[PDB]
């Protein structure tokens, strides 16, 4: 999971 | 402020390809000369300008069989159908002309672009 | 010896979400309490262990309406349906419990994992 | 396009  | 799962789109496409290999929820047959290819209309539309046009048509959206132009090569179509479901293109010296012609007909602009680049290099 | 187009899976998912927003080729309604959600069975199956089980069932595969368990919160479902079609999860302090419970019911293991991690941190 |  990432910060888009 | 959403978070994003990097592998989600690839995992969705992988599962749609698994459904295709097992003939699950396929709703159309694409006829290319004597050859038949089962697929999901939504995947075809998402990948191809031609299938997008066909399946948004109020009459054609309900057809279970679609016949392609007799000039379309079944192998070129098969390579492109595999690319739609995997992101992988089996581009070879012996098939590049048939793949580019089929991608132009199907309106798959990124495939047409790589075929033109590969032909130019040789 | 294939070549690969990096953005293909993301572009396919983006187009499937565009079809969903325009209600094109949607073939099922998911009922959550009073709320109704239109979707594509194949996308639901590709994202959820629960929908995969439902639509591979010889009788349920043909249903146009699926009613979820009355304990399922419509907002939690909506957030998860958006994630299925975009890879983006709108996870907030006020919805995390409803999102985790809905993801556990829908069998969306990667969402369950991030919810457990975010709860543990707080 | 890349070599996968
Ligand atoms: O090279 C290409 C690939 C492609 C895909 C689609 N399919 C869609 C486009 C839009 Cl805007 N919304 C939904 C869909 Cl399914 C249309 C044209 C082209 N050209
Ligand atoms: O967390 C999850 C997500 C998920 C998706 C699917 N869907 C498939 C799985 C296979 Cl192997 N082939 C095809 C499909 Cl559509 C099943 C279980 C789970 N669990
Ligand atoms: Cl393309
Ligand atoms: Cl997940």
């Amino acid at each position: 999971w990432v910060i888009p | 402020s959403c978070i994003q799962f990097t592998r989600h789109a690839s995992d969705v496409l992988l599962n749609l390809n698994r459904l295709r290999s097992r003939d699950i929820l396929t709703d159309v047959v694409i006829v290319v000369s004597r050859e038949q290819f089962r697929a999901h209309k939504t995947v075809l539309m998402a990948c191809s300008g031609l299938f997008y046009s066909i399946f948004t048509d109020q009459l054609k959206c309900n057809l279970s069989v679609i016949n392609l132009d007799p000039e379309i090569n079944p192998e070129g179509f098969c390579i492109l159908l595999d690319f739609m479901y995997t992101s992988r293109l089996n581009l070879r010296e012996g098939n590049i002309m048939a793949v580019m012609a089929t991608a132009m007909y199907l309106q798959m602009e990124h495939v047409v672009d790589t075929c033109r680049k590969f032909i130019k290099a040789s």
